[PDB]
Order: C-alpha cells, then sequence, then structure tokens
C-alpha cells in the first residue's frame, strides 16, 4: 500500500476547511516506536522524509541559499537534522544552527543560546525549526495558543523572510501557536506535513511555502489548530520509514531561482505568480550576517 | 552512552596529544566514542574519504563530518595549521568493517593527497 512509501501524510483541504471545537489528540498508536534503518538517530530518518516532502513543494532554491535551522541540537550534543539539511541542500548553500545547549554540527555557522539572541541581519530563503519548551509537557488546564519561541519565528517571517521564501515549523497538540497558522495565510500555500518515522507523535511540521508579504487566505489560527487535531484524530498513519528506501532523487533539486530586489509597488501580478511557482525570490544579494546578540 | 563518550571525550582534554590519547585509549579497549551521525545513502557513491555530499560506496557508510572529528567532539583546537577542520560540514566515508569506531579510524588513516581515496582502503596510486 501506497501510504507507507510516501514520507508522510500533509494535512488536505478537507480538514482545512472544517469547524470545530478544540478536542483531545488522541492516537491510536501513540507513542509506539519503530526502530531506524540502520540505527541512524531517530532524526535522521524525520529530516529526510521533511526533506523528501519538501521536495514535492515549489521550494526556491537559489544559489548561495541562506537556511537557518532553529533547534538544531539533539541525542545530546550532536545535530543529525542539521548534516541531513547538509545532505539534502545544495552545495553552496549556507546553514546556520541554532539551539539553547551546546552542540557539535555541520552547519556554516553554529550559535548557542536562546533564539531569540540570533540576529538575523539580512533575509533567509528557508526557516527549519524544531523547537520545543519542555514545559509544554506539564499539562494543566486547557490547551491556549502558545506564547514562547513564537513570537520570535513570527517577527522573523514578518522580517526576515525574503518573499518567495518557505518555513517548516514544529508545532504538537500543546506547542503552537495561533499568530503563526495566521502568518501561514501571508504564503501562497501552507500544510502540515507529519513524517511516518514519527507518525505516532502529535508533531507536524507546519508548512509556509512562498512568502508573499499580503495576506492570501483568512486563517483564525485557533480554529485552523482544531482542524489539525481533527485531522489527526481521524487519519490513520501507520510508522514507517520506507520512503527512506530509495535515496536516489533525495537531493534537492538545483532550481538556480533568481534573486531579485523590487520595491513594494513594483510588485505586480506576473512578480505575485513567480513567487507562487518557486520560481523568484525577493530580497537583499548582499552577505549574509547572522550572529550572536 | 553519554557517560561513556563524556569519559573519553574528558580524558583527552588531560593531554598534549590528543589522537594518540584516543587511540592508546581504544587500543586498550577503551570504549570508542559513539553517537557519530551516521547517514541513510544509496551507496551509489564514489569512495572517497571526504566529499561535500555522501560519496559511500556499497562496502562504506557515510558520517556527517563534524560528528566523526576527535576535536569537534572534545571541543578541542584542530591541529591544522591552517585551523579549519577538515571534516565539519562535509561527509566522511567509513569502511563497513570499521564502522566500531569511526573517529578511531579517522585518527588511525590518511587520505591520498593525489586521489583523494583513503590510503588502504580505496587509494590504489
Ligand atoms: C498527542 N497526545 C498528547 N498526549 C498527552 O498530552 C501531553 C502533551 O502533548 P504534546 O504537545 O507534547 O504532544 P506529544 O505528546 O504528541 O509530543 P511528543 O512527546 O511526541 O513530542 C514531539 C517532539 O517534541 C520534542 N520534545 C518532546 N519532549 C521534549 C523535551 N522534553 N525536550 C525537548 N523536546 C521535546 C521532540 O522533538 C519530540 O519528538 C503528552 O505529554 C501526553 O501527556 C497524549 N496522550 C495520550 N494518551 N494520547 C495521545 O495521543 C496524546
Ligand atoms: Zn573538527
Ligand atoms: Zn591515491
Amino acid at each position: 500500500a501506497s501510504a507507507d512509501w510516501k514520507p508522510g501524510h500533509a494535512m488536505p483541504s478537507l480538514f482545512k476547511v472544517q469547524n470545530v471545537n478544540l478536542e483531545r489528540c488522541e492516537l491510536a498508536n501513540y507513542k509506539q516506536s519503530i526502530p531506524m534503518p540502520r540505527g541512524v538517530h531517530m532524526n535522521i530518518a524525520k529530516y529526510m522524509q521533511l526533506c523528501q516532502y519538501l521536495n514535492t513543494c515549489t521550494l526556491a532554491v537559489p544559489a548561495n541559499m541562506r537556511v537557518i535551522h532553529f533547534g538544531a541540537g539533539s541525542d545530546k550534543g550532536i545535530a543529525p537534522g542539521t548534516s541531513v539539511l547538509r545532505q539534502w541542500l545544495p552545495t553552496d548553500a549556507i546553514i546556520i544552527d541554532n539551539d539553547l545547549n551546546e552542540f557539535v554540527s555541520d552547519a556554516d555557522i553554529t550559535l548557542f543560546g536562546d533564539c531569540v539572541t540570533v540576529r538575523v541581519g539580512q533575509q533567509v530563503d528557508l526557516v527549519i525549526s524544531d523547537m520545543y519548551d519542555p514545559t509544554t509537557k506539564n499539562v494543566t488546564g486547557s490547551n491556549e495558543s502558545k506564547a514562547l519561541f513564537f513570537t520570535y519565528l513570527c517577527n522573523l517571517i514578518n522580517n526576515n523572510l525574503a518573499l518567495g521564501g518557505s518555513v517548516a515549523i514544529k508545532i504538537t497538540e500543546h506547542s503552537w501557536s495561533v499568530e503563526l497558522y495566521e502568518l501561514m495565510g501571508k504564503f501562497a500555500w501552507w500544510t502540515v506535513f507529519c513524517t511516518n518515522a514519527n507518525a505516532s507523535s502529535s508533531e507536524g511540521f507546519l508548512l509556509g511555502i512562498n512568502y508573499l508579504g499580503t495576506i492570501k487566505e483568512n486563517i483564525d489560527g485557533g480554529a485552523m489548530h482544531a482542524n489539525y487535531i481533527f485531522w489527526r484524530n481521524s487519519t490513520p498513519m501507520n510508522l514507517s520509514t520506507y520512503s527512506l528506501f530509495d535515496l536516489s532523487k533525495f537531493q534537492l533539486k538545483l532550481k538556480g531561482t533568481p534573486v531579485l530586489q523590487l520595491k513594494e509597488s513594483q510588485i505586480n501580478e506576473l512578480v505575485i505568480s513567480l513567487l507562487s511557482q518557486g520560481k523568484l525570490l525577493i530580497r537583499d544579494n548582499d552577505t549574509l550576517s547572522v550572529s550572536t546578540d | 552512552e553519554f557517560a561513556s563518550n563524556s569519559s573519553v571525550l574528558s580524558l583527552v582534554n588531560f593531554t598534549v596529544d590528543p589522537q594518540k590519547a584516543y587511540l592508546d585509549f581504544v587500543n586498550a579497549g577503551g570504549a570508542p566514542l559513539t553517537n557519530c551521525v551516521k547517514m541513510l545513502t544509496p551507496k551509489t557513491g564514489t569512495g572517497i574519504a571526504i566529499s561535500v555530499k555522501p560519496e559511500s560506496t556499497a562496502d562504506q557508510e557515510t558520517y556527517g563530518g563534524a560528528s566523526v572529528c576527535l576535536y569537534c567532539r572534545a571541543h578541542i583546537e584542530h591541529p591544522d595549521v591552517s585551523g579549519v577542520c577538515k571534516y565539519k560540514g562535509k561527509f566522511v566515508q567509513i569502511p563497513a568493517q570499521c564502522v566500531r569506531d569511526p573517529v578511531g579510524f579517522c585518527l588511525s588513516n590518511t587520505p591520498c593527497n593525489v586521489c583523494q581515496y583513503w590510503i588502504g582502503y580505496g587509494c590504489n596510486c
């Protein structure tokens, strides 16, 4: 069956249009685990499947592509997801990664500390976040929108993301943000992608594909998270890493996406259409400067 | 695992020759460093030692390079005169028979300066 060979499941518009109360997420295989192929870190499989799904999206893939990776430490001091990004991305891509505690990584630039200490001076092309705050596990009252590191990520989307750029931001049943869902309405397209390697978690990567800087879809973020949970509650997802059995086409396509500087007023129908097809980025072409503040 | 890694990584901070310290430690039966970043790859690569993308043959495994570098892992100074690590940001191919100790393999061997295959494990010059 084909589902197992896909890298994972993407939230369909069937559930995006529902109108339901936010309910508890109850997964029939909750916390079931799948042994890892060749005993690589679980995050190898998880990032590879995220990358495989993004290979089907209209990502902009320019020369000198600017990628920032938050929450990049894992498995006590290493960064397997960053190495997967290095395997996936063009060889001239620039990877900046960040996490709270010290770790060793194959990124070009590695910054330690709170994500708020990460000062992006320019605009980037792709944001990956695997951040999750441990206090989210202390479930007490109702499940409300969280601030935490999402405030930082929302501001980054509004200020430090190229038009045409994209984002993949980890959320869970309880780790989520109204404001971040609503920002998905400023992209050409959006979804939540759940890997098959971690299908037994309410984890999903909230995907914003091709940033437009203007509202395309009016989203009620609290309602949309209720729809995401309704989708998870409705959708059998069996653990699987079959998508990784054939890696012959894994690398990100070398699209040579152009980078253009344009004033806001010059953005017309043609430009929006190119941005929405993954065929253009608008941002500075200076030298990227991303440091600790 | 973490306690054991912490041990040998601590040990190579008490020495003037971290390479020899590591090799002497594992040669005497000490636990090799674990938690190296093994990649999944189509085992259809060229088989060279160090590569910008994974290049493992059917007889190799590919690791993320920082994770098999003793100096990166131990957070100590790199011996290269340029200061730049030779592995970090790249991928390192390890013969499949040596995956028990990728770091020790790397400290014990040298890419051929002419063909960039591991001398003794690929270099045919
Ligand atoms: C989806 N779900 C949540 N809960 C309950 O609600 C609580 C909060 O739910 P959550 O938002 O954390 O979602 P979930 O439990 O699915 O998250 P999971 O543990 O899989 O973590 C997802 C990712 O977050 C990160 N993460 C988890 N814990 C930490 C941590 N302590 N530190 C850093 N990262 C962490 C890791 O990337 C991890 O892969 C859970 O701790 C559990 O009591 C459930 N209970 C049942 N019985 N069935 C469920 O299906 C269920
Ligand atoms: Zn190093
Ligand atoms: Zn040679």
